[PDB]
DNA sequence: AACGGCGCCCGAACAGGGACTG
DNA sequence: CAGTCCCTGTTCGGGCGCCG
């Protein structure tokens, strides 16, 4: 008893044609048994060859969760209706969403499966699944209704969240509310047994209208940041010296007052790396200088809501790994480090996956965006693994890289 | 007036803008004439084919070939015209059965649809777009033109058409029998069971039967009823399977197109035959562009070629999957980038076999290879069993965990045990982390002209210890190698180097033990036999340490 | 002389970053 | 500051095997 709220691709812009990936015996029959019931349910429909579009799909199991949640990569189809969910009708980010205390995330998505897609773009929502050694052909489906993991399904969703949400904000006039793809971010300054209360009374007002149940804590206020900092040791030799020339001279791409004349003058000969130097009046008065420097924040570096956001991760070792998110090169918006997460001193590639999902968390609550990633992997090795760690409802873009680490410059 | 068969109708359309096929017949021989007249009038009787005229202004060519291994003659459309005006088909065949991923069945059946293609009808409003002639004489009668009712063997749209109307009429009877396990590739039906053999052919002929309800007929001359069966190319025993005989063609004189169908061969029987070897026959594949042209065996193709067809002399075969068994995978090195794999259950019986000879990258190690190879064996594993292999490794644990700790690239490897079994992988030398005290500290250095080609590399130390070698026809960063390699040279057994090229640097850091270049090798090789190298980068061009002083040597 | 599928090994075309020259 | 080079990376289409 709804109409269709008609959506268009971006004009010069066909459907995505992905290839299904091979997926693990677990996922396969989890999927066969999600789609099964959303069959049965109506939300998905058998399609045959003649729908020349398909997107991936898999499944996830989110933190401290046993129950398999279907996962659609609709990263092609998401930028290929981008004129949608950005122009038409757009969801306003909350700049107070990161200076609250406790904001916790809520899975909505399941709320989009009862609102009909318009009949001319299901047939854009076409996804296969696989069989174990190619026993059958590929099981294609496509969405009857609004489609987890889209960005369109918040947008035409977004005149009814509106109305759900109306008793519970004027009850409650502090309390900040975000909605991004299949989460809900609700944010308040209110004490733990405050908040996760006030969360319930959330939940009941949704109920009133199958993972409602779970609820991912963050804290916002508790986000630090990785400054650049410069080692302090009680002697130098000529290799420190040499590696802090270096690190200050990569420095001064950011910070255009840094000088390294002075430091530069200890190493004037040609010494043994070992060799100690000691520290002359003027070296220590352009160190303290520069120490001073980097605690001062960069000149002109805000954010452009018209440009995407890139975020660089490095390597560090030993559980540690730094990141940087930026729109434009040396204008970082913000800088941070991550350190014994899950996998550490085992598994890189569980790590890195939790990196990921860390960082773009972060740029949900921050900028209402997520970050295109440049990934410190090999191509084979991420899309062999990433799945088996992804614990996300959303999949953000990103690419592979390979920088040696000329000199350390966010971990000493 | 044509009965419509009870296979629901897939709609098909074209690309807009665009009209039908009109291209003009192929003049062929007389005994092609004489063996498609027939077809056209028995395919007419049977609703098939519809007879049409003036009011269809296209037209497509046809051609027939002999069916292997058999009487009966096969008609193909060309529709290469058609297909290019035609609307895409997501293909519905995401890969290839392998028999390795078969369970142990007690009773088992090889099935074959008779005319596949020519059982499934074609969309309603689709049919006007497949006109073709048919001339009885080669040139006397006009002959009246037909249409297709059908699939026709040649269009892009046959196959994904009849696998997805194959699987809708399937679905039904699997819901009847989900202990029944059906193997759907293309028209070939493989049907198993763990039933006693006289109530497994109960099953069979309802399955025949319900088949026949949307005109698929199942005939008896490809109907298989025991063993050997013969499918995907294979041939199935009740407990182990194995490859249909390969044959190599053994020529006196080899020329670019032998070695294709050789190599080729091989990489379809390194899938069971352990230890093949394609990488001396394959280098004699590059740089020519001639399929005719001659090429003499080399020493070394001729050995790898005489070692394959001995592996070839004595039958293999491969078991089937336990899925109560734990999956095992062990590689071993074969030298020169070659890696050859074993996949199983039970030790010495073999799923499968496979090799990863890939040489990605310039300058590599035998670790990241093995890494590549995991990775391979990995996506190869979940396709046929839908699961990852514990895997057994010729790699120390501790190698390993230098390695993938202390490189800079996220790498991991599952669930693995090490096997000893030479040749080990290792780390053949590895970079200090901090500078060698007492170490010669080598500052190094190289320049190159953009248009003479003409370069300097050399080097000064703290000792006083000082070289500069003009190079002709070089580059800036061949020189920088080249002045890394005068360091090294030059050295004791431990040394420090300091270099401002950032390009020198990621290559040596990344630990190679072999490489394309020549230059890189020595300085392997080089690095090999010292005991403790230190490695340190300065900025090119602000006056640090004896970097300045280098660089007015070199420049 | 056809169509679709998967695999391998090959080369041409293309992209991207340090580094040098006008 | 551009425009090149040197180098190394990926993408893709064709060659072959094999299936239907
Ligand atoms: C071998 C082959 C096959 N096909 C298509 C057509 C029917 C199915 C199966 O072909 P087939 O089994 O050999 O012949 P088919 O038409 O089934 O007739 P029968 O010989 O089985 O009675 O795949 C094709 O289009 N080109 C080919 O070269
Ligand atoms: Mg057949
Ligand atoms: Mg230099």
């Amino acid at each position: 008893p709804i109409e269709t709220v008609p959506v268009k691709l971006k004009p010069g812009m066909d459907g995505p044609k992905v290839k299904q990936w091979p997926l693990t015996e677990e996922k396969i029959k989890a999927l066969v048994e999600i789609c099964t019931e959303m069959e049965k349910e109506g939300k998905i429909s058998k399609i045959g060859p003649e729908n020349p579009y398909n997107t991936p799909v898999f499944a996830i199991k989110k933190k401290d969760s046993t129950k398999w949640r279907k996962l659609v990569d609709f990263r092609e189809l998401n930028k290929r209706t981008q004129d949608f969910w950005e122009v038409q009708l757009g969801i306003p980010h909350p700049a107070g969403l990161k200076k609250k205390k406790s904001v916790t995330v809520l899975d909505v998505g399941d709320a989009y499966f009862s609102v009909p897609l318009d009949e001319d773009f299901r047939k854009y929502t076409a996804f296969t699944i696989p069989s174990i050694n190619n026993e059958t052909p590929g099981i294609r489906y496509q969405y009857n209704v609004l489609p987890q993991g889209w960005k369109g399904s918040p947008a035409i969703f977004q005149s009814s969240m509106t109305k759900i949400l109306e008793p519970f904000k004027k009850q409650n006039p502090d309390i900040v509310i975000y909605q991004y793809m299949d989460d809900l971010y609700v944010g308040s300054d209110l004490e733990i047994g405050q908040h996760r209360t006030k969360i319930e009374e959330l939940r009941q007002h949704l109920l009133r209208w199958p993972f409602l149940w779970m609820g991912y804590e963050l804290h916002p206020d508790k986000w630090t940041v990785q400054p650049i900092v410069l080692p302090e040791k009680d002697s130098w030799t000529v290799n420190d010296i040499q590696k802090l020339v270096g690190k200050l001279n990569w420095a001064s791409q950011i910070y255009p007052g840094i000088k390294v004349r002075q430091l530069s003058k200890l190493l004037r000969g040609t010494k043994a790396l070992t060799e100690v130097i000691p520290l002359t009046e003027e070296a220590e008065l352009e160190l303290a200088e520069n120490r001073e420097i980097l605690k001062e924040p960069v000149h002109g570096v805000y954010y452009d809501p018209s440009k995407d956001l890139i975020a660089e991760i490095q390597k560090q070792g030993q559980g540690q790994w730094t990141y940087q998110i930026y729109q434009e090169p040396f204008k970082n918006l913000k800088t941070g480090k991550y350190a014994r997460m899950r996998g550490a001193h085992t598994n890189d590639v569980k790590q890195l996956t939790e990196a990921v999902q860390k960082i773009t968390t972060e740029s949900i609550v921050i900028w209402g965006k997520t970050p295109k990633f440049k990934l410190p992997i090999q191509k084979e090795t991420w899309e062999t693994w990433w799945t088996e760690y992804w614990q996300a409802t959303w999949i953000p873009e990103w690419e592979f890289v390979n920088t040696p680490p000329l000199v350390k410059l966010w971990y000493q | 007036m044509v009965p419509i068969s009870p296979i629901e109708t897939v709609p098909v359309k074209l690309k807009p803008g665009m009209d039908g096929p009109k291209v003009k017949q192929w003049p062929l021989t007389e005994e092609k004439i004489k063996a498609l007249v027939e077809i056209c009038t028995e395919m007419e009787k049977e609703g098939k084919i519809s007879k049409i005229g003036p009011e269809n202004p296209y037209n497509t060519p046809v051609f027939a070939c002999k069916k292997k291994d058999s009487t009966k003659w096969r008609k193909l459309v060309d529709f290469r015209e058609l297909n290019k005006r035609t609307q895409d088909f997501w293909e519905v065949q995401l890969g290839i059965p392998h028999p390795a991923g078969l369970k142990k069945k007690k009773s088992v059946t090889v099935l074959d649809v008779g005319d596949a293609y020519f059982s499934v009808p074609l969309d309603e409003d689709f049919r006007k777009y497949t006109a073709f002639t048919i001339p009885s004489i080669n040139n006397e009668t006009p002959g009246i033109r037909y249409q297709y009712n059908v699939l026709p063997q040649g269009w892009k749209g046959s196959p994904a058409i009849f696998q997805s109307s194959m699987t809708k009429i399937l679905e039904p009877f699997k819901k009847q029998n989900p202990d029944i396990v059906i193997y759907q590739y293309m028209d070939d039906l493989y049907v198993g069971s763990d039933l006693e053999i006289g109530q497994h052919r109960t099953k069979i002929e309802e399955l025949r039967q319900h088949l026949l309800r949307w005109g698929l007929t199942t005939p008896d001359k490809k109907h298989q009823k025991e063993p050997p069966f013969l499918w995907m190319g294979y041939e199935l025993h009740p407990d182990k399977w194995t490859v249909q005989p390969i044959v190599l063609p053994e020529k006196d004189s080899w020329t670019v197109n032998d070695i294709q169908k050789l190599v080729g061969k091989l990489n379809w029987a390194s899938q069971i035959y352990p230890g093949i070897k394609v990488r001396q026959l394959s280098k004699l594949l590059r740089g020519t562009k001639a399929l005719t042209e001659v090429i003499p065996l080399t020493e070394e193709a001729e050995l790898e070629l005489a070692e394959n067809r001995e592996i070839l002399k004595e039958p293999v075969h491969g078991v089937y999957y336990d899925p109560s068994k734990d999956l095992i995978a062990e590689i071993q090195k074969q030298g020169q980038g070659q890696w050859t794999y074993q996949i199983y259950q039970e030790p010495f019986k073999n799923l499968k076999t496979g090799k990863y000879a890939r040489m990605r990258g310039a300058h590599t190690n035998d670790v990241k290879q093995l890494t590549e190879a995991v990775q391979k064996i990995t996506t190869e594993s979940i396709v046929i069993w839908g699961k990852t292999p514990k895997f057994k490794l010729p790699i120390q644990k501790e190698t390993w965990e230098t390695w993938w700790t202390e490189y800079w690239q996220a790498t991991w490897i599952p669930e693995w045990e090490f096997v000893n079994t030479p040749p080990l992988v290792k780390l053949w030398y590895q970079l200090e982390k901090e500078p060698i005290v007492g170490a010669e500290t080598f500052y190094v250095d190289g320049a190159a002209n953009r248009e003479t080609k003409l370069g300097k590399a050399g080097y000064v130390t703290n000792k006083g210890r000082q070289k500069v070698v003009p190079l002709t026809n070089t580059t800036n960063q061949k020189t920088e190698l080249q002045a890394i390699y005068l360091a090294l040279q030059d050295s004791g057994l431990e040394v420090n180097i300091v270099t401002d090229s950032q390009y020198a640097l990621g290559i040596i850091q990344a630990q190679p033990d072999k490489s394309e270049s020549e230059l890189v090798n020595q300085i392997i090789e080089q690095l090999i036999k010292k005991e403790k190298v230190y490695l340190a980068w300065v900025p090119a061009h602000k006056g640090i340490g004896g970097n300045e002083q280098v660089d007015k040597l070199v420049s």
